[PDB]
């Protein structure tokens, strides 16, 4: 049962694919949630080009994040 | 510890597979795990973001999925009824041994229906033990049993109390109507214990949905005098007395827990570190040979009627609505299936 868990991790990034998606996910986990989802989805083996794609992604919503709960 | 990390602590546990629980529903419900988390926590001060390992399978592996079982027992216990029917009170039994968190884990079970909106009260088969009168006379009746002498071996509880007790509890199904709960003091007479005065007793109005009855006798039943002669003489009686608790307990108790220990020698282990953690501490604390004695008196009960729960199961109870937790030596739960 740990595709449950890459299924959970990837879904979590179709999850955050909105702005309006946000509220209740960045609670917690922090702004960097998906660079952290993304560090565990590597360990589990994913390939380079969706880590480029989620590398990205991540980074986006890292800067969504500080928009609104920045200093 | 993250929301997602602490999702894939609450997947691992022991009891998500036992719980009927599912990695979806684990998902959609983390909302409702991390608030509980935080309610546990605060219950107990500990701090959520400074937990140690033992903190986190307690909070996360033990008591939360205990929770969401006996809430998913009392939701199909009130969807056999219709508008207007009134619900009579889920009792749910916990069949333990002593000092193994059993009681802990309904102070915290308890707390949390009380949060999600279901009025809860708890009973210990201990609150039900006979006068210390009765209790005397009881010994009286057998000079020659010490474990009737004191408590807890069955014959020491009040039986047409008890049924009186959880009789008057079940209607409780409208306002107004109450019933007290009656709490038993174990320090009366010097440590032996009597009754607390019943005008000193917790009550509980309305209609209450949930009860919770624990034990270190729960699930316990009659078993042919042959295993238990063997494994102590003093027990024939004591077998004998159980017969007759086949129909006062196992009748009113519709859903189980069964926390289940590796050996049961813990128990005394278990009791002396704390006697032990309060004589450290300098506080009024059970000598070795004391604490001995008390737990080697239960002792004999135990080696008879543990080996029936494991291998059959609890007297009155329904093989789909009786959940086991499977405990190691520091009361967490064990991933033996």
């Amino acid at each position: 049962s740990k595709e449950a868990t890459r299924k959970y991790y990837l879904d979590l990034f179709k999850r955050a694919d909105f702005t309006a998606n946000l509220p209740k996910l960045a609670k917690k986990g922090g702004p960097d949630r998906l660079n952290d989802a993304l560090k565990k989805l590597r360990k589990a083996g994913i390939s380079e080009e969706k880590f480029a794609e989620l590398k990205g992604a991540a980074a986006k919503y890292a800067d969504d994040w500080y928009r609104i709960y920045g200093k | 510890s993250s929301v997602d990390d602490m999702y894939d602590f609450i997947c691992s546990g022991p009891l998500i597979s036992k719980i009927g629980l599912t990695p979806e529903k684990v998902a959609e419900s983390i909302d409702e795990w991390i608030e509980y988390g935080l309610r546990l926590c605060r219950l107990f001060q500990l701090n959520q973001l400074s937990l140690n390992e033992a903190q986190k399978i307690r909070i996360y592996h033990y008591y939360i999925p205990v929770f969401m079982w006996c809430e998913q027992e009392i939701s199909q216990h009130s969807s056999k009824f219709k508008e207007e029917e009134e619900i009579p009170p889920l009792v749910i039994g916990f069949s333990a041994p002593q000092g193994c968190g059993k009681t802990t884990l309904v102070f915290a079970l308890e707390y949390l229906f009380k949060i999600t909106g279901r009025k809860a009260a708890t009973m210990s088969i201990d609150d039900f033990y006979l006068t210390a009168e009765e209790q005397a006379k009881l010994r009286d009746s057998n000079p020659g049993n010490l474990l009737l002498e004191f408590r807890g071996n069955a014959g020491s509880h009040d039986l047409p109390f008890s049924v009186e007790t959880m009789t008057a509890l079940s209607k409780l199904t409208k306002e107004g109507v109450k019933v007290k709960l009656p709490r038993y003091d174990k320090s009366a007479y010097s440590g032996r214990g009597d009754r607390a005065d019943p005008s000193e007793w917790p009550e509980v109005e309305g209609p209450l949905p949930v009860i919770l009855f624990e034990g270190w006798m729960l699930g316990f039943k009659p078993l042919p005098p042959e295993v238990v002669k063997a494994v102590d003489p003093q027990l024939e009686t004591i077998n004998k007395n159980m017969e007759a608790y086949y129909d006062a307990w196992h009748k009113y108790v519709k859903s189980w827990i069964v926390i289940k220990i590796q050996d049961p020698s813990y128990v005394y282990q278990w009791r002396l570190q704390a006697e032990i953690a309060m004589r450290a501490d300098g506080k009024p604390g059970m000598s070795d040979e004391e604490v001995k004695d008390f737990v080697s008196r239960y002792m004999p009960a135990y080696k008879a009627y543990l080996p029936t729960l494991y291998s059959e199961g609890p007297s009155g109870s329904d093989p789909k609505h009786v959940l086991l937790i499977d405990i190691d030596e520091g009361r967490n739960p064990i991933l033996g299936c």
